[PDB]
RNA sequence: AACCUGGUUGAUCCUGCCAGUAGUCAUAUGCUUGUCUUAAAGAUUAAGCCAUGCAUGUCUAAGUAUAAGCUUUUAUACGGCUAAACUGCGAAUGGCUCAUUAAAACAGUUAUAGUUUAUUUGAUGGUCUACAUGGAUAACCGUGGUAAUUCUAUGGCUAAUACCUGCGCACAGUGUUUAUUAGAUACAGAACCAAGGUGAUUCAUAGUAACCGAACGGAUCGCGCUGCGACGGAUCAUUCAAGUUUCUGACCUAUCAGCUUUCGACGGUACUGUAAUGGACUACCGUGGCAGUGACGGGUAACGGGGAAUUAGGGUUCGAUUCCGGAGAGGGAGCCUGAGAAACGGCUACCACAUCUAAGGAAGGCAGCAGGCGCGCAAAUUACCCAAUCCUGAUUCAGGGAGGUAGUGACAAGAAAUAACAACCUGGAGUGAUUGGAUGAUAGGAAUCCAAACCCCUUUCAGAGUAACAAUUGGAGGGCAAGUCUGGUGCCAGCAGCCGCGGUAAUUCCAGCUCCAAUAGCGUAUAUUAAAGUUGUUGCAGUUAAAAAGCUCGUAGUUGGAUUUCUGCUGGAAGGCCAAUUCUAGCAUCCUUCUGGACUUUUACUUUGAGAAAAUUAGAGUGUUUCAAGCAGGCUUGUCGCCUUGAAUACUCAGCAUGGAAUAAUAAGA
RNA sequence: CACACCGCCCGUCGCUCCUACCGAUUGAGUGUUCCGGUGAAUUAUUCGGACCGUUUUGUGGCCCGAAAUGGGAAGUUUUGUGAACCUUAACACUUAGAGGAAGGAGAAGUCGUAACAAGGUUUCCGUAGGUGAACCUGCGGAAGGAUCAUU
């Protein structure tokens, strides 16, 4: 009541962080570009994915060196919400991490090449006219690129340059274009787009087809266009967003563990 | 204070509504400034957000747009003439929205001489061009000008803005309110 | 307040006094050398988890994707645990299990089966007195239950007199005393 | 484990309850208690009352340093380092409790074109003495008052990112307030004259005519013609939110049937008010709104839900309590500051309690953490620390009874000691204190653990022979497993959940001996679940056992006859198995407007799909020594370690969407 | 009825105890909200202007005449929000009461004999009247009768 809540609790955290039940009563709380449940804070990358830090203390000792950057910019706050399709860049080690969705429905820092780690994609939420009658995009990231093409519509991605501010490569939202899912049940799945239903009132949905010919649906808010009909602007994680079945995921896992 | 909420007062069934909560600041109202004629005074009320909302208390003057001619002049007020809601507000001369008011009409008469040169009671070319471009003036507005007055509807909310603005009455609105002025007489 | 799950391993029967029941339980104490009737009811309860799992699965359909997944996981446990033999992998066979199958698999018997212990009672005392290496590390607890690849592996602990260490304490008292 | 035994009779078969039995990860209580792991704990009644101490503070190269402070380096504005104080930000989170509260709250599901939003992230912007504007305030110094406090006056200096002013092109910006034009879209054109964005708008935005000062357009700070970032503040998104808001949903009660209104009840017009929408409020005007499908009122030993207990299925009862909402800080009410409070570890007032007083006055709110009194059947230490987990701040550094660690602890859950083996009478493997030699309970080290102790796990010097290191708790007529034993008592004392024992031979009392059941536990009391097909939808009963209105009409309610493109052959894609089963195109006269959706009356129903927090629950994987658990691990003389490591998945009426030939409502009747 | 007609068993009356009921006292106390009355504090508003300073002249060669006009205290006007207390009434819940009159329990008393057999007047129903008590009688029913039955 009475104002914004400064604590978040463990358990009442998101499940896709995979913070454990014991070993803490509270969990780190991420406001930044991204939402609370559609992001992951910079602490649980460093300690609970990348395994650089042990403790919450040690993440302060890393981040206040000014070694961590995101989007070619130094972020000093340890609880910064670093979300979908943000680049992370550490100068020592000289390795870069683009955050994608894993096929199971988790965040994972996908390691990438140095030339690839310049650019990143931003799907545009809407397009809107600012003052002096100038046009302007706005993104899922909460950037606002201005003077686009007239070409560029809602619900489609743009390759940003990052080294400079400006856009470079557009993409369109149509049938036969590659598209990852960012939320809901089918998260972490990439497939070409077959068809979308309108439903003139609320909630457009899209059916789309995995590269092993599995068909599945999501709302348009969740869908995020990568690239053209086959091929893709970005590098993909392990499995490339197929999501193999429950008995298959059993068989591959226990076949691994026997060595 | 003044509670705007629906937790007091009845249900649609005619049943008392249970209330288990104390009054909330976001369910606020405030005492109404029945603003009037006089020399200007105005009070900045600090509202939710931090945002200021300026309460009128006495207003002499106002910006009033003539619609057809497409001009607006700053003008003094004389008196409140009619109100739709309450006859007590006309009795005290209380300015509110939708309230019909008297106006000097010497700003418009000076403009109408200067712009057109038909009048009421090198350029010349510019005046002629303006006349061709836009001056017949209704028969009732011709009679209305002779007194040195006009009639006009207050369009702004004085309590929120801290400002009397309006527009001049013309055509069907003007013919309408001339009935209900004359009917009480 | 603390986030720790917990459960009950056993539960008592509805009839306290039946001569049919009390005789057949007393045989299972006498064969396998058990402390009390809770140790039977533990295994009685532990079977009924596995049995009610198979009872749920077996009603459906052999081509149903729930049964083919959850059945094959359940059959892996019974092969691993050495409870059902590998020649029959049918889910139907799990139903034909008994308490004697579980109680032959625990470490009281598998010591005795090994034969080092000699007698059922002695085997329990050897387990609790810190002998008998199962695999790499020694095990203190009668109700262990062995996973069939591990069963060949049971041997006396490296430490201890049977094993080849200091001879406890009482042999030293005789040896140093003399 | 989808379970049943005793009791009505001289005996039988019934209906039928009473008693027995079992569970609770439900309280209380009795007797008993060796070990290690985990761990509920002043909820029930008194949301009754509180002594003492503690629980919210905070500083960077970067707002303000003349401490009459420190410190060795010695600086003509300012060497650094810093007490104190001003300014900034926080104190509205967290924690605790369950008294209120029954279409209220809450839950899932919409909407915000009906709005505010510190901060974060990204944008934007010359247009109005400019080598720099003004005068007061602490701390400090001097000095008092009062019995007394986080009471403070008079006098003298001095600061700003405090407070307040305030020129400016390279008439004239942006914002506010009103008026008002554009904001196009199913088709081509001809002749004559004077192009953002939604399903959808009055939206974005541009333009025109004026309005006001009450708001922005930097009089700020650090490292280094020139870079980097600290702070400030406006508009627009963004994010953390919050406020309203659509639909559907709840326990008992009819010995509650008619509620609501002139003083807002239901609606209309026009104000007002609000952050905005609204009878939210005010004027006039109409006479409505809800109810037998339960309105209105009453009861709750009622905060709601996620969930918990309960061994077929269907259910019944519980949910103060780990998470998410809600409400409250003795009772009510009012209000300041701020982005945000109707705040109580903020203030003002009354009422109810209560503290100090020198008797004039002053101060108080443990349903925060311990602790005490009192209520009770009923509940722990006035302990140590920010090391883990997170949060606040000017912030790598400071603070935190949030939180963690220990103590008390048979509320509870898990594992399992109290012996084992020999040789030396019953002989068809068990006994026999007859001797006999072969691991921790304990006590103290070592290292390990720990913020500092402590426990666990390792290894150590001692450490059992009636293994005196001695297992108890309830029973022995039936139900109910186990003595027609032996003394004492004599319808006495007492037992006895029910039936029944006791009147001088007691298979039940009070003892002894022996045996039975469970076992570090077991008995009792209350509530609750199964048994209960003794509340019956699945699933009872109503001739005589409990029970068919004396009999007809009858409105809702419930339930309603048959009947409307069925058959056949030829493909196609799949398909299990040594052609069946799915789905689908044609042809028997079968639409089209176009290049996937429009029409087929409308739903229910069923199918698949969307979206819906975790914890808990089921469940994949994994030797926490087993196990309850936990979410970890596993390989390996290799070192940018690898398994491009794992932590799957299901589950969550009403609402949104969709394929479909029956069934059932419903519509109709060119 | 089964201890078997020396059976079983009904009601008044008498004695002792326990539980509830009616009951004059215009009973009693606690709690709740209804109109009405008085009404603390306070938002807003009205005037008000302790003394703080901006210019303007006055005047002693930065003091004091004063006139304009920003800031703003105490006090004050009218509203609304409205605690608290009181009167009346109603509703809710505990609670006293002389006397009256139920039910069950004792464990055995007094008076009958009503029912169970044709229980010695068959039993029973509805209704009415009467009597120490069970009960009795009138009118119409029923077999649960003591008759499934005869021009």
């Amino acid at each position: 009541a009475r104002g914004p809540r400064k604590h978040l609790k463990r358990i009442a955290a998101p499940h896709h962080w995979m913070l454990d039940k014991l070993t803490g009563h509270y969990a780190p709380r991420p406001p930044g570009p991204h939402k609370l449940r559609e992001s992951a804070p910079l602490v649980v990358l460093l300690r609970n994915r990348l395994r650089y830090a042990l403790t919450y203390r040690e993440v302060m000792m890393i981040v206040m060196q000014r070694l961590i950057k995101v989007d070619n910019k130094v972020r000093t706050d340890q609880c910064y919400p670093a979300g979908f399709m943000d680049v992370i860049s550490i100068e020592k080690t000289k390795e870069n991490f683009r955050m994608l969705f894993d096929t199971k429905g988790r965040f994972v820092p996908h390691p990438i090449r140095e030339e690839e780690a310049s650019y990143k994609l931003c799907r545009v939420k809407k397009v809107v006219v600012g003052p002096k009658g100038v046009p302007a995009l706005i993104t899922h990231d909460g950037r606002t690129m201005r003077y686009p093409h007239p070409s560029i519509k809602a619900h489609d991605c743009i390759r940003l340059d990052l080294n400079t501010g400006k856009i470079v490569d557009t993409l369109k939202f149509e049938a036969g274009n590659m598209a990852m899912v960012t939320g809901g049940h089918n998260v972490g799945r990439v497939g070409v787009i077959v068809h979308r239903e309108r439903h003139l009132g609320g909630f457009d949905i899209i059916h789309l087809r995995d590269a092993k010919n599995n068909e599945f649906a999501t709302r348009i808010s969740n869908v995020f266009v990568i690239g053209k009909g086959e091929k893709a602007w970005i590098s993909l994680p392990k499995e490339k967003g197929i999501r193999l079945s429950i008995m298959e995921n059993r068989q591959v896992l226990l076949k691994k563990q026997q060595m | 204070g003044i509670s705007r909420d629906r937790r007091h007062k009845h249900r649609r069934t005619g049943g008392r509504m249970p209330v288990h909560q104390k009054k909330r600041k976001f369910e606020l109202g405030r005492p109404p400034a029945m603003t009037k004629l006089g020399p200007k005074r105005v009070r900045p009320v600090r509202c939710r957000g931090g945002n200021m909302k300026y309460r009128a208390l006495r207003l002499d003057t106002g910006n009033y747009s003539w619609s057809s001619q497409k001009i607006a002049k700053k003008t003094r007020l004389l008196g409140v003439v009619y109100n739709a809601s309450n006859n007590e507000l006309v009795r005290t001369n209380t300015l509110v929205k939708n309230s019909i008011v008297a106006i000097d009409a010497t700003p418009f008469k000076a403009w109408f001489r200067s712009f057109y040169g038909l009048d009421l009671g090198h350029t010349l070319c510019l005046q002629n061009k303006h006349r061709q471009q836009g001056p017949k003036l209704d028969p009732l507005l011709e009679e209305q000008f002779n007194t040195g007055r006009l009639l006009a509807c207050i369009s702004s909310r004085p309590g929120q803005s801290g400002r009397a603005d309006g527009y001049i009455l013309e055509g069907e609105e003007l013919m309408f309110y001339k009935r209900k002025m004359d009917k009480k007489k | 307040k603390s986030y720790r799950t917990y459960s009950k391993t056993a539960r008592s029967p509805k009839r306290p006094f039946e001569k049919e029941r009390l005789d057949q339980e007393m045989k299972l104490l006498g064969e396998y050398g058990l402390k009390n009737k809770r140790e039977v009811w533990r295994v009685q309860y532990a079977l009924a988890k596995i049995r009610s799992a198979a009872r749920e699965l077996l009603t459906l359909e052999e081509k149903d994707p729930r049964r083919v997944f959850q059945g094959t996981a359940l059959l892996r446990r019974m092969v691993r645990l050495g409870l059902l033999g590998e020649s029959e992998q049918k889910l139907d066979y799990v139903l034909g299990l008994t308490v004697a199958k579980f109680l032959e698999r625990r470490l009281q018997t598998k010591v005795f089966k090994l034969g080092l212990a000699k007698s059922i009672h002695h085997a329990r005392v050897l387990i609790r007195q810190r002998h008998i290496r199962v695999g790499k590390h020694i095990v203190d607890i009668p109700s262990f239950m062995v996973r069939v690849d591990s069963e060949k592996h049971v041997d006396y602990a490296i430490t201890s007199p049977f094993g080849g260490g200091r001879p406890g304490r009482v042999k030293r008292r005789s040896l140093k005393g003399g």
